[PDB]
RNA sequence: GUGCUGAAAGCAUAUAGGCACGAAAUUUACCUUAAGAUAUUUCUUAAAUAUACGUAAGAAAAUAUUACGUUAAUAGGCUUA
RNA sequence: CAGGCUAAUUUGCGCAAGAGUGUACAAAAUGAGUGCGCGGUUUGGCACCUCGAUGUCGGCUUGACUAAUCCUCAUGGAUGCAGAAACUAUGUAGGGUACGACUGUUCGUCGAUUAAAAAGUUACAUGAGCUGGGUUAAAUACGUCGUGAGACAGUAUGGUU
RNA sequence: GUAUGUCAAAAGGGAAACAGCCCAGAACAAGAGUUAAGGUUCCAAAAUUAUUAUUAAGUGAAAUAAAGAAAGUUUUUAUA
């Protein structure tokens, strides 16, 4: 994983997806990727 | 700095209808001093300079009337309420473009 | 939605049975928003869900069919739950009737599996406990829950039964925590065909 | 002058009002339409609301000095009404003035170890002016968790008819025609 | 506020209001939840008062010296239940040794006057788990109420110290002895920061003070012997407190209560010792209403000199 | 950080909705002081009770705290071990 | 001198972009010259302000707080994660981070242990709490500069806190 | 340096507190009197006043942190 400020699909496998986010928090943007393990990303500093 | 002058950089829906008001107001005393003299065949030239390069208060934008041209802004605009004795000077048109 | 519009076929046996909507009343809540028991029973089991009032359901009984319908297309909330409820109807029709199953996988030297009973942990009289030698210190044993049937026709193989597709894939996920499959040798436990991808040494 | 001189006992007393916070209120609602989709009074407009009364700024005799207040017992504070997510994560802070002694809690959490009333009387606290009738005025506000409460007998009556009750309103008009049969 | 979250007037009483059955969450706090959150660590059974009588060595056959403590148990009876739907929580009054009845006040004669005991010297209370673990009211503890291997804690206060320092008090190291130091070789230095750390004495400074004469609890320690005749139980380690200090035992909240026979054994043993618990506290509470109606009316000479 | 179900978006997705695993941090638990509701089939009609004084102490800068005062082992003396 | 404004500079950092290195392959790691920034530690600028100072700071006593983490706990990436060790990054500041020698001092340097022997703010945090290593003198000798009286961010010994 | 004003030597209202900013120049009283700046849910005098949209982040609400990122969402212009 690595934390950017600017997060970008890598691959055709990448998909963006919004995850942790629930009623006490508003989550981070995801770059998750099957294919690939390398391109995930995360968008935001807890 | 250190001195706070606590000057917001926008103005509130109170304010704006206060300055939409005072155009409005410089509109009519003109419009009362331009039709008392054409009843008698008269002209005045700062009342015709007037008419000529300045608008009402219907025929401004709303940036033109909560806001002035400022180079040394970001994007070349201030607020109007930053002008020295905004409340009670006219200023209505800004260089073209900006 | 594309998927809530297509008719949900009802096989012979499986019996479908809508309910009035109601009100659960909630003191921590000042409005609750109605609900429609949905119980759904057959040679299987029975299943149900509390969906909520804005769907609509066209039960034809002659063609023994049902359709599911929102009140508003352009709300967010009703797009979704019109796909999602129309995904459980499916998995609730075609569970009770055939059956959901899971199969896992055992790969590793020393990797087995036996189905044993242990009465002193038995939440239900007559609980099923998965006992895993997964080349730990311990013993790894964890109860099936009530309604489920496990079974291991070979000691790498263990079959997973039940009417809940939620409650199969669930506990199948909690025997793969145990070990999950490494890229270098395949060595874990792989659920219902998952593989992985190696390394080339 | 005349028109103060006179009895005045009646302005003066302590009127037992009832408000529950589960039941729609048209006017302290923000959504008027359609009817079902009117919502009680939320929180800081039901504390606004109830601030008025415990000052007495209800009453044309109100003055600041005097103590002229009234009760309000708030029921089903339970189900409060919050908009947004402020319940989980609206926070609570607290200092009893030693560093590090900082207190932090959510408005989800101080609902499960003292109700919901907790968190209505800190919001009626704060509305009120900040002098030495504040604790007399926060102290009338009587907020309980369900439908039950000790004042079912000390709410305002009119012909027997519990204001806010279903037919008090007739109750009220049946004794002001009876009034007017005299000089 | 006051004391934590609530702005709720100390005189309103809005418990009884605000039920579980009519469908409100189970409140956080309160007794209710003060008692989940401890049913592990609270002991099943009562404990005992007994009297810190020195300190020894129990010498064990082969080799074995472990340094123990002597605590004495002297007339401890059972003078009250503290139950749930009275008080709000489970115990057991415990009493021990005796008072003269002249030294114990009316309000605590009458008292003992209801019961059929003697007066006691001291009382306290013994937190129980539940309803089993109270026992009849005048019923004599002997140290064989525990058994030998039995980890208890022993409560007492401890020894007094007066106005302490800061070395003593607080384990301040001191300043220097020879090498320049100007009277300052026992004080406690530097108070605080300076104006950015609030021009103040912050809130739980350490500073000199009193210390000692405090509740202290030793957690975890056997029980190597107990003799009946004697009145002892002998318990390892050392306990808080002078010699002839009254001192609180009872099970260890953070080991496992003992086995169920135990427990059961030791109850039934009160039901052999004194089979006529409950006829003789009767007997004392009938008698008590006759004494509390002669005061009334103001007869209690006549049955002084009955017989 | 890692999952199950699962749509908006026929796929995909631990994104909405419905469940879950997860840290020397947080909370509880543990210990101490504080708090003083409550309890007793408790006492009191000018008292209950407390104080003062005297012998003291498990207490101790003052104060306070905990006992005892002849129907008494509180302190000293004496006697024995 | 400290506080105040600024942030050129810094032994303070982050982000964006990616020439290049990585046998292959930008983003495992690495990152030229740059851009957009945060922050107030170093060296500075200013001068609202006369006051405890030129090493502005050291040691002792006693802390409180911060988190940009040396140790302990959870964890993603690593054709460059087989295991072990180590690397990079994400959570997390509960408790620890010792002892001695030589250096006027902190700068530092080394010795041997240790799970580790990490940092910063608080008027050198703290001299109406201690020290005087310092913060200033008059004595004396030497060195350098000056015609001379003298001077020196010099050197050494001594010097009412 | 220059242009204009205020303070200095100017009280009062607004800017949470405020020499210099926005209003307005205090001889003393009375008045739900008429207004400026500014405001009108409560503290706190006056709208929980009407109309049309956006925001779901308490963003924001009287002192704009930037470049940048992204199946957040709305509208417009094209478009299958
Ligand atoms: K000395
Ligand atoms: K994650
Ligand atoms: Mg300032
Ligand atoms: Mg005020
Ligand atoms: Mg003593
Ligand atoms: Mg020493
Ligand atoms: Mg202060
Ligand atoms: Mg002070
Ligand atoms: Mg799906
Ligand atoms: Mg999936
Ligand atoms: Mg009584
Ligand atoms: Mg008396
Ligand atoms: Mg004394
Ligand atoms: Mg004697
Ligand atoms: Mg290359
Ligand atoms: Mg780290
Ligand atoms: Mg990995
Ligand atoms: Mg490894
Ligand atoms: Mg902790
Ligand atoms: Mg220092
Ligand atoms: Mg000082
Ligand atoms: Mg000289
Ligand atoms: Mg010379
Ligand atoms: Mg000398
Ligand atoms: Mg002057
Ligand atoms: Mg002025
Ligand atoms: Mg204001
Ligand atoms: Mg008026
Ligand atoms: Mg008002
Ligand atoms: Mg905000
Ligand atoms: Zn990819």
């Amino acid at each position: 994983m690595k934390v950017h400020s600017a997060i970008k699909k890598r691959c055709e496998h990448c998909k963006v997806v919004r995850r942790k986010a629930n009623k006490r928090q508003n989550g981070y943007l995801y770059i998750i990727c099957p294919a690939n393990p390398r391109h995930k990303q995360r968008q935001g500093y807890r | 700095g250190g001195l706070l002058w606590k000057i917001p950089w926008r103005m509130s829906k109170f304010q704006k209808l206060r300055q939409r008001r005072r155009l409005r107001a410089v509109d009519n005393v003109v419009a009362t001093i331009e039709n008392a003299l054409a009843k008698k065949g008269e002209t005045v030239k700062a009342v015709e300079r007037w008419r000529a390069e300045m608008p009402t208060e219907a025929e401004m934008l709303p940036k033109d009337k909560y806001t002035i041209f400022d180079r040394k802004e970001k994007r070349y605009r201030k607020g109007i309420h930053k002008l020295p004795k905004w409340t009670r000077v006219s200023q209505r048109v800004n260089p073209p473009g900006y | 939605s594309k998927l809530g519009r297509t008719p949900l076929s009802i096989p012979p046996g499986v019996e479908i049975t809508i309910g009035e909507p109601f009100v659960k009343r909630d003191m921590t809540q000042w409005k609750q928003q109605p609900k429609r028991k949905i119980t759904v029973q057959g040679p299987l089991g029975q299943l149900e869900m509390d969906i909520p009032d804005f769907i609509k359901i066209d039960h034809d009984a002659e063609a023994r069919r049902a359709t599911l319908s929102v009140a508003n297309r352009d709300e967010k909330e009703q797009r979704e739950m019109w796909g999602t409820t129309w995904a459980y109807l499916n998995r609730f029709i075609m569970g009770v009737s055939e059956g959901h199953t899971a199969v896992l996988r055992l790969v590793g030297i020393g990797y087995r599996a036996t189905i044993d009973t242990r009465p002193e942990k038995e939440e239900y009289p007559g609980q099923q406990f998965v006992c895993l030698k997964l080349g730990f210190s311990h013993p790894v044993e964890m109860g099936v829950p009530k309604g489920m049937k496990a079974s291991t026709p070979q000691p790498t193989r263990i079959l997973l039964e039940g009417i809940n597709r939620e409650q199969v894939m669930t506990f199948a996920a909690d025997i793969r925590r145990w070990r999950v499959p490494e890229p270098y040798k395949g060595k874990g436990i792989f659920v219902n065909g998952e593989t992985i991808k190696l390394k080339q040494k | 002058m005349s028109q103060t001189v006179g009895a005045t006992r009646l302005a003066y007393s302590r009127v037992w009002h009832h408000i529950s916070a589960v039941t729609p209120h048209p006017t302290l609602s923000t959504i008027k339409a359609p009817s079902e989709a009117i919502t009680p009074p939320s929180l800081g407009r039901l504390a606004s609301r109830i601030a008025t009364i415990l000052m007495g700024k209800h009453k044309p005799i109100w003055d600041p000095s005097t103590d002229c207040g009234d009760y309000v017992v708030v029921t089903n504070c339970a189900g409060l009404y919050t908009t947004g997510h402020k319940k989980w994560r609206k926070t609570y802070y607290r200092h009893n003035t030693r560093p590090g002694s900082l207190q932090a809690i959510t408005m989800d959490a101080l609902m499960e170890k003292h109700g919901g009333a907790e968190v209505l009387r800190k919001a009626v606290s704060g509305m009120l002016p900040k002098n030495r009738l504040r604790d007399k005025r926060l102290a009338r506000l009587k907020a309980f968790e369900g439908d039950a409460h000790p004042y079912k007998e000390n709410l305002v009556r009119f012909g027997g008819k519990v204001v806010g009750a279903p037919g008090w309103e007739e109750a009220v008009k049946a004794i002001r025609e009876a009034d007017m049969e005299r000089l | 506020v006051k004391y934590g979250w609530s702005t709720l007037p100390k005189r309103s009483r809005p418990t009884r209001f605000n039920q579980v059955t009519q469908g409100l969450p189970a409140p956080t706090s309160g007794p209710a939840a003060a008692l989940k959150r401890r049913e592990k660590t609270t002991p099943l059974r009562t404990g005992v008062l007994a009297v810190k009588k020195g300190m020894t060595v129990f010498m064990g056959r082969t080799g074995a010296r472990i340094p123990c403590t002597v605590l004495q148990l002297d007339r401890v009876q059972v003078v009250a239940n503290k139950t749930r739907a009275k008080n709000g929580y489970w115990a057991v009054q415990v009493g021990l040794g005796e008072r003269r009845a002249e030294n114990v006040g009316a309000p605590q004669l009458g008292y003992y006057e209801a019961k059929g005991i003697p007066p006691k010297q001291t009382l306290a209370e013994f937190k129980v788990r539940n309803q089993d673990g109270l026992l009849p009211v005048g019923v004599q503890l002997f140290p064989d109420w525990f058994h030998v291997g039995q980890v208890v804690d022993v409560r007492g206060i401890t020894r007094g110290m007066g106005f302490a320092g800061g070395m003593k008090r607080h384990g301040f190291a001191g300043q220097e002895a020879s090498h320049g130091n100007s009277l300052n070789h026992r004080t406690i230095g530097s108070v605080g920061g300076s104006q950015g750390s609030g021009s103040r004495v912050l809130p739980g400074k350490k500073m000199p003070g009193r210390m000692g004469a405090q509740q202290h609890t030793v957690q975890n320690l056997p029980i190597l012997m107990v003799d009946n005749e004697l009145g002892i139980v002998v318990v390892k380690g050392a306990v808080a407190g002078h010699k002839g200090a009254v001192v609180k035992v009872q099970d260890a909240v953070k080991k496992a209560p003992p086995p169920e026979e135990f427990v059961e054994a030791t109850k039934q043993l009160l039901n052999e010792r004194f089979p006529d618990a409950e006829e003789k506290l009767q007997a004392a509470r009938k008698l008590h209403l006759e004494l509390k109606e002669a005061r009334r009316q103001g007869l209690i000479d006549s049955l002084i000199k009955n017989g």
